[PDB]
């Protein structure tokens, strides 16, 4: 006995009943870049911080 | 005492040629006196960076 719905006998009319979660996807013109390597000691920023 | 300002080169009218030639016309960017104190804006490196 496992309290999970691993295998379910389902009618055809409910095949699409599983689509129920939101997804959010960036468009093609966007770019994803990593900036971790820029944390070097010599960099001074224009507007100083408190 | 170096200043930045927008000024025009003179364009004298040659109504009489020899009369104009008699006077020693010349132009310079040397200033007679510094400008009035409330007409100037002072930048440093910090303001420009901000």
């Amino acid at each position: 006995f496992i309290n999970k719905r691993i295998v379910e006998r389902v009618r055809v009319g409910q095949i699409l009943a599983v689509l129920n979660r939101r997804f959010v996807a960036y468009k093609g013109k966007m770019r994803i870049m990593d900036i971790t390597q820029s944390l070097k000691m010599g960099t001074k920023l224009a507007a100083p911080t408190v | 005492q170096v200043y930045m300002h927008r000024d025009m080169l003179p364009e004298p009218r040659l109504d009489d040629i020899e009369r104009f030639r008699q006077e020693g016309f010349y132009y310079t960017n040397m200033l007679e006196a510094p400008p009035e104190i409330d007409r100037v804006v002072q930048y440093t490196y910090e303001i420009a960076r901000l």
